Parts: structure tokens; sequence; C-alpha cells
């Protein structure tokens, strides 16, 4: 639906055929996703931006929420030249999302035009949620990992162990460490840092992996990092086959207030694809949908049944969705049930393609003990993980569905969760339990859904 | 744009057992405070307000609580406040109900939040104004106004439990930091306060806590929001949270106007008494502000109010402070103050009343003494009994002749610990403490709790992380992936290098079974202890030592465990074959482990003691028995 981008029809698509590296798809909408494990005042954020540009976004509410827990994306497009007299990895180029898929050359390279290579969406939380979010569910949430280390400082600081210990439970085998700050660092002082950060990475995941050193605020070497998300970066296995799947993580209002009656639209739900293909036209059910009470106060849902008006990725419109990426899907739904980001918790695919829904679970949960990679200053019992008690408020973390639980039993290491919402999902998945600890949430354990109270879907 | 009309959001659930064992029967929003329920207080507090929409969220002996609603003025078709009551057994808290009220997105505009026990006579409207017009101001940054009343610390309607400081940046009435002061001597106050204001950073102690507040939608959504969440709660994490939500509480205090929360029985009896005394007028007994026909009197001098059809003996003095419900009768020659007495009482002959309430139905004997006690509906009290202060008597009880109930005595039909432990054996009422004909049992301090009765080498500290997660580990069969997820975690905290890493892994493997062991130091018994431990832990050894002179960094330090412990040198061979048959050691490490000899003297006995010949044969003999396998 928009110029000087790759043409997507729905009747010239096929399911089979599609590949994380498909042209049409990546012309338009990431493919992979590349968490960015760093911490704030370090560069996490100016990375990012630079890597990707600035972007804007279509959809935006009055009033954020979760705004610390919210898994925030940024798609960049990264670019080959395919002239070979000029040196890697210039021929490498980063750029946002909107540009056309073959711009001219603006260095002097001796001409050749730039081809787009790859689409990816850079999976960046205000915190480390990141971790139960992806620590055992596995699902699709990203497949390589940029662990940030800035130059001031001197390796290991007291941030670096978490982040570590987070890549170690993530159970990623691809990670690039990029060296952030390092324009305002002696050559010395470089090459000693490097050696404590390799010193610091000696045994773990974090073995064979660059350590590249970036300046994100002059944007330097950061064709560096394009190269190697090219090449060391492997192409991850994707399902385009099942049927589609996503997680609504956003939601908007788009209606402006005074707006006519012929303009007014449905709401907008934005989410992460897990399995599967959305289309233009097709029915899709969002579950556990509107969920009431009755008179005496009994929960009940019913699956709210629409149709795919338009399909949305950063600035462009698409026809099919495919995994890798925060995608938006415009709907028929009315606006009431979509605002102020209301339908957030809720897992929408095709009709009659969706897990059971669940009020309360019976977890096997395995109790962590000591905080991942926390230094213990003073406090001795603060990095200690207290056991499970009753009347607690958890935070269940099923892949990128959040959702409160309160622990109503524990016998010896089978636990009872009552959701405070009803959520959809599946006997026999991979969760993680969060606790609060003081101003954050943080992982405490993970477990398997043994059991649970499901309840049936009303339709009329 | 006209704001819509005002609704209010009122919580029919105290949602803790403050009123225990007297919420066993009946709900606190319906006991009766100075004969009107404390619901029927708070409804004509939210009508004289302009509220004109009423959520009643009822959860316990939700049926009670709506079978008094309906029959309540507020219930009427004439009434400008419409009252809904929306019941569930789903609700634990505050948080329950607001996050059920963002669910069904009951408000639209700024509500007024509200508890059921609330007495007040205070007007929102200046409050109200106050906070649209900061909300105007400044968009979505306030979001919650709470009502305060200025009044001294020692004030009785001030109880230790409720008891709050705030520090308020009095320019802005903002509130900066909550704090509770229940049980300290000492109030500590961040310096994040005296950040942005350097002028005026008020601490305030003189601030009653009324338990009203003016909520915008955004309570609703943060409570939503954070799952976990009391009001309390929700004011500490704003408050905390500052930086991350650009949020704001603001306060409004009244000076001119009354308004509690009876939340005990010491502040039941210090709210029924400034009732009694028109200290929240025009809420008085006898404006009858509930429309009912038999909660109707006359206020006589002295704030003496009697209600019709009330007998009184010929000699009795009413001295001050007494209300008397319709239909009481009282007996000759008696002396009742500063009480309060239900419709349907029956008072004996010389009786003596004193700060006590009893509710519909008490019966008195004569001769009785009653003093600053509690007697709740149709409890019975028999000839020369002496009620101590702060004595309580809940529904049917009865308390048998010749008795003096010492303070801070309970007295209920429920057993007083029974099904409180079975949260079957029907227990006597014990004459001993309820006397001939008493009917109920003593509530001791099971119950009393909440009743009327009150006023470096940090690599020694990963080596014994490392044991304790091991202990952990054996006492709970955790899995090896997990084990090794601890370790590399306390590794990475700590900064301990790979060499480090499996000098104290060995080290604290080898002394696992000396932890427990005392000192008739016996090989094979070592062995068979050490034994399950190498087996089962194997992985840990295999994934953590694999490379090159990695399993000499680990020989060496096995030799120097068992240089300490020289008195197990006969099982060198149960660990080393040991070592061997989980693949931790190669053959040619083994052998180049005694290659050289650069240690001390008793390393070399070490490699030529009285069993560590055989295995040094052994250690060749493997190696040319190698030929049938690995």
């Amino acid at each position: 639906g928009q110029p000087h981008l790759s043409r997507q029809d729905l009747t010239t698509l096929d399911v089979t055929k599609l590949t994380p590296l498909s042209h049409e798809v990546i012309s338009r909408q990431a493919t992979i996703n590349i968490g960015t494990i760093g911490h704030v005042a370090h560069g996490k954020s100016t990375v990012v931006k630079a890597i990707s540009g600035v972007h804007t976004v279509r959809f935006k509410n009055e009033l954020e929420r979760n705004i610390t827990i919210k898994l925030g994306y940024a798609n960049a497009k990264i670019y080959k030249l395919d002239d070979p007299s000029c040196p890697r990895p210039e021929c490498y180029r980063s750029c946002g999302s909107s540009t056309p898929d073959e711009f001219p050359t603006d260095i002097p390279g001796t001409k050749g035009n730039f081809k787009l290579v790859r689409h990816v969406s850079f999976v960046d939380c205000p915190g480390h949620d990141i971790l139960m979010a992806t620590m055992l569910n596995g699902a699709a949430v990203m497949d390589a990992a940029l662990l940030l280390i800035a130059g001031n400082e001197s390796c290991p600081q007291p941030q670096t162990s978490e982040h570590l210990a987070a890549i170690e439970i993530m159970k990623l085998k691809h990670i690039l460490i990029l060296q952030n700050k390092i324009d305002l660092v002696k050559e010395s002082q470089a090459k000693e840092q490097y050696e404590q950060i390799l010193a610091f990475v000696q045994g773990t995941v974090a073995e064979g992996a660059p350590i590249i050193p970036i300046s994100a605020q002059l944007k330097y070497n950061i064709e560096v990092v394009c190269e190697y998300i090219v090449k060391k970066i492997p192409v991850p296995p994707r399902d385009f086959t099942s049927e589609p799947r996503l997680i609504v993580i956003r939601s908007f209002d788009v209606n402006k207030p005074g707006c006519e009656v012929d303009d007014l639209k449905g709401g907008v739900a934005g989410g992460s694809i897990l399995k599967g293909v959305l289309k233009v036209g097709q029915e899709i059910e969002v579950r556990p949908g509107i969920v009431s009470k009755d008179s005496e106060g009994k929960l009940m849902c019913k699956p709210i049944f629409s149709k795919i008006v338009s399909l949305f990725a950063e600035h462009n419109d698409l026809q099919y969705a495919a995994p890798g990426g925060l995608i938006g899907v415009g709907t028929k739904i009315d606006p009431t049930l979509c605002r102020a980001d209301r339908m957030v918790g809720q897992v929408l695919g095709a009709v009659g393609a969706l897990p059971e829904i669940f009020t309360e679970l019976e977890i096997s949960y395995f109790l962590l003990r000591r905080l991942l990679g926390v230094r213990t200053e003073g406090d001795k019992k603060a990095a200690k993980v207290q056991k499970l008690s009753k009347n607690e408020v958890l935070m269940v973390n099923i892949g990128s569905l959040s959702t409160g639980g309160r622990v109503s039993a524990v016998k010896a290491d089978l636990g009872k969760i009552v959701l405070t919402n009803p959520v959809c999902t599946e006997v026999g998945e991979k969760i993680a339990l969060s606790r609060r600890v003081e101003k954050h949430w943080r992982l405490i354990g993970w477990g398997q859904i043994r059991r649970g109270v499901t309840i049936k879907p009303t339709v009329d | 744009e006209p704001p819509p009309p005002l609704q209010a959001v009122l919580v029919a659930d105290s949602f803790d057992r403050r009123f225990f064992p007297i919420s066993k029967d009946q709900p606190r929003v319906l006991l009766p405070l100075a004969n009107v329920a404390l619901i029927d207080y708070t409804l004509e507090f939210l009508t004289a307000t302009g509220v004109q929409e009423t959520f009643v969220f009822c959860c316990w002996k939700a049926a009670q609580i709506k079978e008094h609603l309906l029959k309540s003025k507020w219930c009427r078709p004439t009434s400008l406040n419409v009252v809904r009551i929306i019941t569930s057994e789903l609700y634990r808290s505050l948080g329950d109900v607001l996050r059920d009220v963002d669910a069904k997105a009951l408000v639209r505009s700024d509500f007024l939040l509200v508890y059921g026990d609330v007495i007040s006579n205070i007007n929102i409207t200046r409050a109200l104004e106050e906070h649209r017009l900061r909300r105007k101001l400044e968009k979505n940054v306030s979001v919650m106004t709470m009502i305060f009343k200025e009044s001294s610390p020692s004030h009785p309607t001030r109880c230790h439990e409720d008891n709050v400081v705030v520090a308020v940046d009095s320019t802005t009435n903002r509130v900066l930091h909550f704090q509770k002061t229940q049980g300290l001597r000492r109030f500590a106050f961040p310096l994040s306060l005296f950040q942005g204001s350097s002028d005026g950073v008020e601490v305030r102690y003189d601030l009653l806590d009324c338990h009203i507040s003016i909520c915008s939608p955004q309570v609703a959504q943060l409570f939503t929001d954070n799952f976990d969440y009391t009001r309390d709660d929700f004011v500490r994490g704003l408050l905390v949270n500052e930086e991350i939500l650009g949020n704001q509480i603001h306060m409004h205090v009244t000076a001119k106007e009354y308004g509690a929360r009876v939340s005990n029985l010491h502040m039941y009896s210090a709210v029924c008494a400034d009732v009694i005394r028109r200290w929240v007028y025009p809420l008085t007994p006898e404006a009858n502000f509930t429309d009912s026909t038999t909660q109707s009197c006359t206020h006589s001098r002295h704030n003496i109010y009697r209600g019709p059809e009330v007998s009184l003996g010929h000699g009795s003095i009413l001295e001050e402070n007494v209300l008397l419900g319709s239909g009481t009768v009282i007996g000759s020659n008696c002396f009742i103050t500063n009480s309060v007495i239900g419709p349907g009482c029956h008072i004996g002959d010389n009786v003596v009343l004193d700060q006590t309430y009893l509710w519909q139905g008490v019966r008195v004997a004569a001769g009785a003494q009653i003093h600053q006690s509690l007697l709740c509906d149709n409890a019975e009290v028999k000839e020369r009994v002496t009620l101590k202060p702060r004595s309580v008597l809940t529904s049917q009880v009865v308390v048998g002749p010749n008795i003096t109930l010492p303070e801070g005595s309970v007295i209920s039909l429920h057993p007083p610990d029974a099904e409180e432990d079975e949260d079957v054996k029907m227990k006597g009422y014990n004459p001993a403490e309820v006397g001939a004909a008493g009917k109920g049992y003593l509530w001791k301090a099971a119950g009393m709790n909440m009743e009327e009765e009150e006023e470096m080498d940090d690599i020694k500290v990963f080596q014994n992380e490392v044991l304790g997660t091991l202990q952990r580990g054996k006492e709970e069969n955790i899995s090896c992936d997990n084990l090794v997820l601890e370790i590399n975690s306390l590794k990475y905290a700590y900064n301990i290098s790979l060499k480090e890493v499996m000098q104290v892994l060995s080290h604290v493997v080898l002394e696992f079974p000396l932890q427990q062991m005392d000192s008739p130091l016996d090989s094979s018994r070592y062995c068979a202890l050490l034994l399950p431990l190498l087996k089962a832990w194997s992985p840990v050894f295999r994934n953590y030592i694999k490379r090159a002179a990695d399993h000499l960094e680990a020989l060496a330090a096995i030799e120097d465990f068992f240089l300490e412990h020289e008195a197990l040198g006969i099982s060198m061979a149960k660990v080393l074959m040991a070592f061997y048959q989980l693949e931790i050691l190669a053959e040619e490490t083994i052998l180049s482990w005694f290659s050289q000899r650069d240690t001390t003297d008793k390393g070399q006995q070490l490699r030529k003691n009285q069993q560590l010949q055989r295995f040094i044969q052994w250690l060749k003999e493997a190696e040319e028995e190698s030929s049938e396998d690995d």
C-alpha cells in the first residue's frame, strides 16, 4: 500500500515458500529479533538509535502503562553494497525501515547501488523482563543478543554480572559484544578493558564472540556490527505454515476526538507473531476477549471474533504479516474494547486455533535461591530468594504474555497460582516467575503447567 | 465541557480481621454507631457532599449488606444518590475492588474513594475543585487527593495503629512522603524530599487520616498495572516510583469539619463519643438522617437524646452524653453516663453504666456495674456482675451471676481458637469464667491482639556460598543443570576466575562429607559417603573441568585437601578411581601427576603410600588394559 517498496500480493503468496530471508517480507517488516542486553547510561538506547535511526511510532497512547515492563521494538534495515571495490565493512550499512529497497551510494565507492539484505528488530526492555520473558518458553522472542559494555568503567562493573547471567539463562548461542563509549578511552585503557572482558567471559557462552569497539554517539564502527549481524548471526528457523498466533502487547484507539462517523475505525492491536502468517481479511478470534463477572461474581469469557482490516509494521503497510517484529493488526473490534492498552494479555489467532483459557494454574516450580549475577554488598539476605508463601503475588510470564498471580497453596513443589485475569495457554508450557524485590520485578524461578482450572468460553 | 455527575466507590468490606470475633456474625459496615449503621453514615456523607452515583462493593456477608441497603433511604426512587451494589466472592483487598472498577470502566472522571466505616460531615466541593484545577493546569500529573483533618497527636481519635506522618510541600499541598508511625520512636525521612523545594518541606504529625480520597481513573489504571497492590501500598509505590512515572499525590486539610474512620474498637468508641457530642453536626442522633421511624429522638440538656416509648425509673440519673433507643426500659436508681443504649434494651435497678455501648436487645440485670464495655445484640448480664473496662460480649452471650470479668475480656458464642486453628468436640461453657447459665467462651490474646486493648577476601564467601548451594541441591534433588546455573551465577557475581572456580569446586566437594563427620576417620565409610555425591554430581565436574591442564589444577586441589586430611590417606585410591570412573580425569593427567615431585615431602609419601604403591602400579595396569576398553 506504500510506494518505493516491494509489492505484496495475497494471491501471489504461498506459506510454504516463505522463508526468513524472503525479499518480499524483509522489504516491509523485520524477520529476525536481536535483543540488546545492555544498561541505561551506558549507551543501551543510543546504540539502537544510531543503528535504526529515529522512530516516530504510528499510534501512541496519551498514557503509557507498564513502561518498565513493555518490550520495545526497533526495526532496522541492513544493506550490502554490491561493488567489490568498496572495502568491508563499509559496504554494509544500517538505516530505517522506510527506506526503499535500493538507493544509490552516498560515498565515493566508485558507483554501486545498495541492495536490501536483512531487516532486524531490536527487543529492548527498560530492565530485565526479557529474562523471564524468554527464559523457558523459548518461542521466537529472539535468536541473537547484543551484550553492551561501556568503556569509561572497568570490567566487570557491578551491572555486568547480571547481564552475563542473563545471557547464560536465555540459552542464547549467538551473542555479539559491543564496547561502547570507548571514544574517550586511551588505547592502553581499552586494551586492559578488553583483557578484563575476556577474563570475565572466559568459560562462558561469550567465549567465541566479537568484542567490537563502537562509539554510538559518533556512529563509529556500526558497519562492523552490521557485518557481524550478516555473517555471525545465523538465519533462525521459523514456522510459517501453522495457524497464526499473536500475543497482544499494545492496543490503541485511533479515532481522534470530534471525528466524523464515516471516519470511525476499529481497534488497532499491536503484538508479536509466534507461528504462522496473518492475512488481510482473515477471520480472527481474540481470547479470552470480553471477561466479565456474573451477578454473584462468577468469571465468564466471550472471545472476540473480528476480521483483519489492515496490517502495519512501524510506518509500513502490509498485506501479510510474518513473525519477526511488532505487527499492529487494525481490526473491526469496537474501539471501546481496545482503548488505552485494554486488550494487552490476550491471544489473537485463527478461528478455532487457540489454546485453552485458564484461571488457575498448578505448576511444578523450581525456585531460584540467589538473584542471577548480583553482588551481595553488605546485606547478605538481600540477594537471598525466600521460599514461596501463601497469598503472595508473583508475576507469571508465559513468553510475552504477562499476568499476575496469587499463590494459593504449595504442597512440596506443586504451587497453585490464581491468575488475576484468565489467560490462554496449554497444559505443559514452560512458565517463569517474578517477585517484587524492590522497585522492580526480578526472576525467582520457573516451572511447568502440570494442570489447571479452565473456563468454558461462552459464544452467542 | 461540564464534568459528569460525581461518583463514589464505597468499599463495604474491610478486608481484615480488626473486629474479630464480632465480625463472625455481622459485617463491620452494619455495626450500629449511635444506633445507626456505619454504612448509613458513609452514604449520608456521600449524598450530602453531592455524590449522584455510588458503587457499593461487598464481599464478606454481602447478602446482609444488600438486604440492609435495599430498605435504606438511599435505595428509594426519590434519592438523588443512586446506589448500585456489586458483590463478589473474589475480593481480598481494595486492590481487587479497584481492579474490578477499572475492568468494568465504571468511572469516567474523578470519583470518591471511601470505606464503608467513614463518619464525616466534610463538604468535598473545595477539595474537588482544587483537584480538578490541578489536573487542568498539569495534565495527568496529580492522580489522587487525600483528605486529612487537623488534630493534636494526643486526641483520643488518633490510635497508634492508624497514626501517620506526612512530609508535604506546603506551597502546593503536595504529599512528598507518607509513613505510618505504629511501633516507632524515631521517624526517618529520606533526603530525596529536599531536592526541588528548598523552602517548604513541612513535616506534619498533626494530620488525622479521614480515609477519604478524590481519585482519578488513573488510580484504577495503576492498580491494574501493579497487581501486587491497599491504599497505603499504592501511596508508597507512587511516592517511591515518581522517577519512572511522573504521578503525584496531593492532600487537602480541613479544620472546621469532622472526618474519621472506625477501623477498631478504640476508634469506634472515640467516634461514637464525638457523634453523641455533636462533633459531626448535622449528623446528630436527633436529626434522623436515616429517615427511620425507630431512630428518632429528642435532644434535651447535657446532650441527652431520648427516644419514644422510653420509660425511666424513679430516681434514675442520666448525667450527660446519653442516647436512649426507642422502647428502652430503665429501672430505678440507675446511673447512666456517656453511654449509648440501643432500642429494646432492658436495664435493671441500681445499674451503673459508664462509657458503655449496649446494642439492640441487651438485657442487664439489677446491680450490674459496666464501664467502657461493649454489649452486642441480645447479650444478657445477670445479677452481681461487674464488667471491667474494655470488655466485649458478642451476640447472644450471657454472663452468669456473681462474676467480675477482668479488663480486656471478650466472650463470644464461637469457640476461642477451635475454628481459628481449623481454618466436632463441643466444648462446654466453663462456669469458672462465664458463670452458671453463662453461654460463651473466653477469647484470649489469640484474637485480643487487635481488640479493644491499647494505649574481605571474597574467596571464602564464595566457598561457603557454594557449600550452602550444594547442600540445598542435595536436600532438594536439584538437577545438575540447575546446579551449574547456580555456581555460574555465583562466579559471575563475585568475579572469580576459572582456575579458582574448579579449585573451590573440588575443595568444597571433598570436604562435603566431612561437614557432618566426626573424627573416627574411616576410609571405607568416607568413600561410601562420598560415592553418591560423586556419581550424582558428576556432570558438574564433567562440564566444569574440560580443556587442558585444568585436570592438573583439580589434582593439585585434591592433593592439598588430602595433605590437610592425612588420616584418610588409605582412601587415596577410593577417590582416584572414583574420579576416573566418571571421566573427571584422564590417564595422561593422572600419570603426569606423580611424574614431577616438586611438592613437599608429604606429597612424595602421598605418591608411594601403602595403598599408593598398588594404585601407582594400577596407573599403568589400566594403561595396558586400555586395549580392551576406552
